């Protein structure tokens, strides 16, 4: 498909063809044992444009920053093609959570590099406002994207759209972008995004900036208290009463408190002045926390016929974080 | 001595498969066909129980001895079986979207609100008021909506509430066996005028598989039913594998039906059908392992699922 643009870039930058020891993605040695990301996205192509401009501000960062992103060796912008340096033994926090080695310490390097990326010339950068949540898909899904989903995700889109309540606060969490103190934001932030170099044991890198923007900083905050609060009421588990569920999800998520504490002392160690500027910081991210347990939902439905009741009960979770952002903006150690 | 002697209500072909079962008392042991099960609870061996009866008893993996990706390819193959290509569906009409590139109807589906182009309206013939029934040519297939099969609606609109399922299982040995027996099984279908929702297996690397074609006839079942089973049955035994479910009729060699589940209870819902059949059977060996005597639990639990316990393949 897009082997010819990816192999013609590699050519142009001295890095000789795509080796078999390898939209879509490559990674692995070059022709001329160079190790390499190939991203692909399909096409302007904005995704880019979005990574480039974090690449230009990256540049203008120590090797001692707590934010740490692969070096790009280019890109063809116009065939949706950016190569990355591969980073030695990448292992990502989806993997390092799963096998309990994303710890508080690693919490807060995380919180460090995000606290750091919302302090970085924001002149470059796309102000357009990034559609997470999806506005209008809380309306009417696209015809074309209900025929590219589930059954279960199709019904956890109606479970939404029927939810009122729920409608109104994400209209009102992103209406209110435009009245709070914009940073550079990442946008799209999971713990897949995370990656420690040295098989778990090396450095943490910050990747897959796509939906870079200039944006509230309560997007990445929240998103990474929503990975910990969809990890711990959903990844973990993933026949029962449906109280049962919710008493042993609670009880993970406050087991799994400390990760999000920790990752908040970083980012405040690092933007000390993030409530001097904006007191609805807290609250903001704990909405979208809320909103990131929906996604994650949603997006795990994928390979799902129907929801499941601990799928259920999480998001019975989120819509208590979301409506209740205050509260649970507290609960979670955001305050 | 007769497999149906000591285990009496109950149909043969079930009494004959749980001669293969044997559930330890107290209920934290169990063995299926000498793939051995064990648990710290009773409940725990339920789900444990529930899930080999449902392997060995259904789909026919079997594991009590010494022994995922769409593909493009065939799916191409199976989309291209399909007779139709357009399902008139029903919904009501939120809002109309004045785009000039293209007018769009916001319109609440049965299981979603979508956003559908102005183009696929047949009834009424222009945009009604917000608040009335809208009628649209929306795909048949439905590639995605299944994971691990391609689906299909059938050309003709279902019952509004769509009341009992007939489902009809063919025993695809291979993708190529697959395709042919979905050819076959949608023209007969179509040309029978059945009402019908349909899918196959999407992935080469999952045959042979029991279920690998399963038909769902509403309605009025016979027709469909009887043009599948002369449409096929010439394929039976070849392009399908000869064994099927214990918890299902068998039509041929590898083509069985069944019944949707009508659970009268509250959370017990939303279970295939071989799930559904294996719980209860588990639920009723599990009773019986917590006090002839056996049958009488097993015939007991079906019953308190809706299931009749002379033809389980069936509702009460
Ligand atoms: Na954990």
């Amino acid at each position: 498909d897009t082997v010819p643009a990816v192999n013609a870039l590699l050519l142009r930058l001295g890095l000789g063809r795509l080796d078999a020891a390898a939209n879509d993605n490559w990674a692995g040695p070059t022709t001329t044992g160079e190790q390499v990301f190939v991203k692909t996205v399909t096409p302007g192509c904005p995704e880019l444009d979005r990574s480039l401009s974090f690449e230009d501000l990256a540049a203008r960062l120590t090797p001692a920053s707590p934010l740490r992103s692969p070096g790009l060796l280019g890109a063809d912008p116009a065939a949706g093609v950016m190569v990355h340096r591969l980073v030695p033994g990448a292992r990502s926090g989806a993997e390092l959570a799963l096998d309990g080695d994303f710890d508080d310490d690693l919490c807060r390097s995380a919180g460090r590099a995000v606290g750091t990326l919302h302090g970085l010339p924001v002149d470059g950068l796309d102000t357009g406002e990034a559609p997470l949540p999806p506005l209008s898909w809380l309306k009417a899904l696209p015809w074309s994207a209900v025929q590219e989903r589930s059954m279960a995700q199709i019904a956890a889109w109606q479970l939404v759209q029927d939810d009122t309540e729920v409608v109104d606060a994400l209209h009102r969490l992103r209406d209110l972008e435009r009245t709070v103190p914009l940073a550079p934001a990442h946008c799209d932030l999971r713990f897949d995004q995370f990656i420690r170099a040295d098989e778990g044991a090396g450095e943490l890198y910050l990747v897959d900036w796509e939906e870079f923007r200039l944006a509230d900083p309560a997007r990445d905050v929240g998103a990474f208290a929503g990975e910990w609060l969809f990890h711990a009421t959903y990844s973990v588990f993933a026949g029962l009463t449906h109280e049962e569920i919710v008493a042993r999800g609670s009880a993970s998520l406050r087991r799994h408190l400390p990760r999000i504490a920790a990752f908040w002392q970083g980012y405040l160690e690092c933007r000390p002045q993030a409530l001097a500027l904006d007191a609805g910081l807290p609250e903001r991210a704990a909405a979208y926390a809320g909103w990131h347990m929906y996604d994650r939902l949603i997006a795990t439905a994928e390979s799902h016929a129907t929801l499941n009741p601990v799928a259920r009960a999480a998001a019975g979770i989120g819509r208590t974080v979301l409506l209740g952002p205050s509260a649970a903006a507290r609960t979670l150690g955001l305050s | 001595a007769s497999p149906v002697a000591r285990h009496r209500g109950l149909a043969p072909r079930l009494a004959e498969a749980l001669d293969a079962v044997s559930v330890a008392p107290g209920a934290r042991r169990a063995s299926v066909a000498g793939r051995t099960v064990t648990a710290d609870s009773p409940r725990d061996l339920r789900g444990r129980l529930t899930n080999a009866l449902y392997e060995e008893l259904h789909a026919g993996r079997h594991r009590g001895g010494a022994v995922t990706l769409r593909d493009p390819a065939l799916e191409a193959r199976l989309a291209a079986a399909v007779p139709h290509r357009t399902t008139p569906t029903r919904g009501r009409l939120v809002e109309v979207l004045r785009r000039p590139d293209g007018d769009q109807l916001v319109v609440r589906l049965p299981e979603v609100t979508a956003r559908v182009p102005a183009d696929r309206l047949l009834s009424p013939s222009v945009p009604p008021a917000p608040g009335e029934t809208v009628e649209l040519a929306l795909e048949a297939a439905r590639p995605a909506l299944s994971p691990g099969f391609f689906y299909v609606m059938g050309s003709r609109p279902l019952p509004r509430p769509a009341g009992a399922v007939r489902r009809i299982f063919l025993h695809a040995r291979d993708a190529d066996a697959a395709v042919v027996l979905w050819g076959a099984a949608l023209g007969a279908l179509e040309e029978a005028a059945a009402l019908y929702h349909a899918k196959v297996l999407s992935d080469p690397q999952d045959f042979p598989r029991r279920d690998a074609v399963v038909l769902y006839l509403h309605g009025d079942h016979r027709p469909g039913e009887r043009a599948v089973t002369e449409a096929v049955s010439r394929y039976a035994g070849t392009l399908t594998g000869p064994d099927t479910s214990v918890f299902t009729e068998e039509l041929a060699p590898g083509v069985a039906a069944a019944w949707d589940p009508q659970d009268p209870r509250p959370g017990q819902s939303g279970m295939s059908f071989g799930q559904h059949r294996a719980f209860a059977l588990a639920s009723g060996l599990i009773d019986c392992a917590l006090a002839p005597g056996r049958a009488e639990h097993v015939v007991r639990a079906l019953r308190e699922a809706g299931i009749d316990p002379l033809h389980p393949q069936n509702n009460l």
